[PDB]
């Protein structure tokens, strides 16, 4: 017998898709807003991760984010296209988040960015702990939840006349974790 | 044998603080080196055992709870310090005795809960000051849940001590300062939260006091505050 | 330059892997962490915390304090166990909901020693003796006090010590118990003698039960299941 | 270019049922995203016997497990059916055996 | 040759990275640099330069020298502050336009000590005493001289030293102040005594105000916003 | 105290110093100096009030 | 505190 498989890491450290960002190629025809998709990194959707985290009160963790992109033509038409390339923007906490497809924010130097060309090795980056305080909290007993930035994705090839929808799974995986003050776990049910 | 603990103008008698539990076995202390760190240090009269109004545990009592520092948002000095000061951080020795006669069977669990977010929302709602808040068995967060839809049976993770009447009749949790920061606004954020629930239901003999009292004696320890002191130069 | 050959396995994302990834804020300095008290380093250090066992899961009594006490009474002195309890930390609803169990839920094999506790919490003047017996696995839970006294068992005097503790031992052929369905043993409590009392003191005591892991306990092969 | 998901399900773990059953997402299961037309994917589960060695024969009552593979395409609304085979090429490594037995005739299998 | 495996992250351009790139003029020799005086090595070494604070942002007075002086007068001796000033280096228009503020604009967290200055620039013969008070954050800016004298405050004699300097201290629970919206403290100036003067000398002095960072100041997590 | 051997409780005894006003609520008194004397533990709370006076001899 | 991020 050994404890290894249940150390904090071995427990928390596990790739878990936390969401699927979906965007559409800027088909100048009728594409409304699917032009770009944006998601505020929060565990609060994946019961799985969420639960393991609420087992404690405080924690720090360099979060690593992988990116898996998947496309397909919407029309069975002779859908042709050149290998597209996606932009992956990480927006650190307390930074403006893009609004337009072509909002200045994509260009803005602060935001670390990723250009993943479709059909290649999945993209990957790893923001370090970014709490303004000394550890992300999971509970609070005061007044005016923490941030971990925003992801933003948009296709870059422009006037394509063939709609090309694309999902982008994000596979966040806590690394170098450390927790504080264990708490009883919430029943699977309420989520 | 009875020890008589003193903190200036206040004194508490205690049978035997042998069963004293320090949460996470970390004794509370000040901010270590790790003046420039603005450690205004008034460890004088704000560090005296205060005594909250006693609650009356009965047959159908569900449970009680107090947020800290909140509780002491009035206990004279300390309560003051939480206003003339923007920042602070105190540990606390909570000392819960509940004198009862040898003819009262019963048992309470005292649970210190870091960041005790009691669910089911409006400041005043979650800050019952010095009289504490009570639970309910169905506003009043659900007892066997502690607001948060948890199964009671797991509470024991949180620094706890059981006042089983047919044994010790007192309990003393010692919380050290705990938080995601190193110091903080003592007013709008309750580091801890003490909940007292009856595990074994209070029962007694025919004609006997049918409502034993339980007092809380919260003494802030090694507390400190931010600074107003600026600096000049010629 | 340096000639290389990409072997199979290149360009596949393998959730279960870890490789130095390029950082997105290389200039950014992280906030140094403080010595927050109560850092946990291993899940076991939660399984090690004695928590309460919901002995009664009767729709009525459950989902309220009532699911944790045992109505030690003074009614017709029957001869069955006061509360039998199978030690399948996972295969039994009673033990399933405990903290221990909660961590066990995230693993397939675990194998250690459970330690139980029975804190009596009745009158200070009340007194009696209960027999707590460990029926080892394979066998059948004892149904008479007699049979149980033949087995291993403490004779715990209410009057002398308000709490009988007792570490059940670790066993398994397959030297890692499987959480799923089917043995594990049992733990029963027998009225040894009635709980005699002085004056009007009620004839309704209660007993609390704890459970936790000992240092020998450990788990392996993680398996989350929580979904919706 | 499609991309396949390759899920390894370690022994005594739930196996996916739906196309979109939660199991694909479930953190326990090591996973593989192989993008079509690339270097063949590869992983290597270590010995996973609950006992001290896989058995090949038994003389008792209530065969061992080595997990489950699960594959599903991830590109969704493609309007062109694209069937795909996935050969698995398992190759025992670091082997060690016990108690040799006479071999069974080619015939019975 | 050497067998390799390209892990995920290959062939992605990551703005936030840096790797030795092949040079396009490997033969080209660069012009050696000279010891130009005034090399800056860190942005802070600009935040460290006391600059003027536009005390008046009244459409009229702004966008001209007038937005920087305070008309110390000798009109009805009211009891409010001469010029209150919230120390939100970023959350306040007055302080926002300063150099300090300009560098702060390119960051999210910064946390140090601001040092202010008030250079009086009225008659050589003029004389009086003004009370400058630091209302610490959380509280409310003082509205009477009395309240302000109870707080921290210099009693700066015009006549003796033409300039009151004074480093306000660093504070914050969240040990990095956020530039956006909401506390920070205040700095007020009270007429302590009227500014008495000899002959026809005008009853219209003025005072200039400076601000800058001290060595303890620093910033982290860059964030440019400038656009169009 | 000279009540039952089995009786038990806690009384707060408080010294309101001169000049002030005697406390009328338990709360106010706990803020002042005061022993919390447990009936059940010690049958008698003793306590020396201190000497004070500007006029360093109190007038009867 | 450190200056690093603003060099």
């Amino acid at each position: 017998r050994s404890r290894s498989e249940s150390s904090i890491e071995s427990f928390f450290a596990r790739g878990a898709c936390v969401t699927i960002m979906t965007v559409d190629n800027p088909a100048s025809t009728t594409n409304k807003d699917k032009l770009f998709a944006v998601w505020k990194i929060t565990y609060k959707d994946t019961v799985q991760l969420r639960r393991k985290l609420e087992f404690f009160t405080y924690s720090r963790f360099d979060m690593e984010l992988t990116f898996v992109v998947t496309a397909n033509f919407t029309e069975t038409n002779n859908g042709h296209a050149l290998n597209q390339v996606y932009q992956i923007m990480y927006v650190p906490p307390g930074a403006p988040v893009p609004e337009k497809w072509d909002d200045y924010t994509w260009q803005t130097s602060s935001n670390p960015s990723i250009f993943y060309t479709y059909g290649t090795a999945p993209a990957r980056i790893s923001v370090p702990y970014v709490g303004i305080s000394n550890a992300y909290s999971h509970f609070y007993d005061g007044f005016s939840l923490n941030d971990f930035g925003i992801l933003a994705v948009r296709v870059v090839n422009d006037h394509n006349p063939t709609k090309v929808t694309s999902k982008i799974r994000v596979y966040l995986k806590p690394k170098h974790i450390r927790v504080w003050c264990p708490r009883p776990p919430r029943a699977v049910a309420y989520y | 044998r009875v020890l008589q603990l003193t903190l200036g103008n206040s004194t508490i008698t205690t049978q035997e603080a042998a069963n004293s539990v320090v949460a996470y076995g970390r004794w509370p202390e000040y901010l270590r080196d790790s003046p420039v760190d603005q450690p205004t240090e008034p460890d004088v009269a704000a560090c005296r055992f205060y005594t909250l109004d006693t609650v009356s545990w009965t047959k159908e009592s569900r449970g009680w709870w107090w947020k800290l520092p909140d509780a002491l948002r009035d206990m004279g000095l300390f309560g003051q310090n939480m206003y003339y000061h923007y920042l602070g951080r105190s540990g606390y020795t909570v000392h819960v005795q509940c004198n009862a006669s040898k003819f009262h069977q019963g048992a309470l669990g005292v649970f210190a809960v870091p960041e005790m977010c009691l669910a089911g929302t409006s400041y005043q709602n979650a800050n019952p000051g010095e009289k504490g808040g009570t639970f309910t068995g169905t506003f009043c967060p659900v007892d066997y849940l502690l607001g948060n839809g948890t199964l009671l049976g797991n509470a024991f993770v949180f620094p706890h001590q059981i006042i089983n009447l047919r044994t010790n009749n007192c309990a003393t949790l010692v919380l050290p300062y705990v938080n995601s920061l190193s110091i903080d606004s003592m007013v709008k954020h309750n580091n801890w939260g003490i909940a007292i629930l009856p595990l074994a239901p209070l029962n007694f003999a025919s004609e006997s006091s049918p409502e034993i009292p339980i007092t809380l004696t919260i003494a802030p320890m090694c507390c400190e505050f931010n600074g107003l002191r600026n600096i000049t130069l010629p | 330059g340096l000639p290389v050959m990409n072997t199979p396995g290149s360009n596949q994302y393998l959730t279960a892997d870890n490789f130095q990834s390029p950082c997105a804020l290389p200039e950014f300095d992280v906030t140094p962490p403080i010595d927050i008290p109560g850092e946990v380093k291993n899940m076991m250090e939660l399984a090690e915390i004695d928590t309460m066992i919901p002995f009664d899961l009767s729709a009525t009594k459950k989902n309220t304090m009532e699911m944790y006490r045992v109505r030690l009474s003074d009614k017709p002195h029957t001869d069955d166990p006061i509360l039998c309890l199978s030690l399948s930390p996972a295969s039994d609803p009673r033990l399933s909901h405990t903290m221990l169990g909660e961590i066990l839920n995230y693993y397939t094999h675990w194998a250690g020693s459970l330690k139980f506790t029975f804190l009596f919490c009745g009158s200070m003047m009340a007194t009696g003796k209960l027999l707590v017996s460990y029926a080892p696995p394979g066998a059948d839970p004892p149904k008479k006090r007699k049979e149980a006294m033949l087995g291993t068992h403490v004779i715990w005097d209410i009057g002398l010590q308000s709490s009988c503790t007792m570490v059940v031992p670790w066993i398994s052929n397959t030297t890692y118990r499987q959480t799923i369905d089917t043995e594990g043993g049992y733990i029963s409590v027998f009225y040894q003698t009635r709980i005699v009392v002085p004056l009007s003191t009620p004839r309704e005591m209660d007993i609390l039960g704890f459970v936790s892991a000992c240092n020998d306990f450990s788990v392996r092969l993680l398996r989350d299941t929580t979904h919706i």
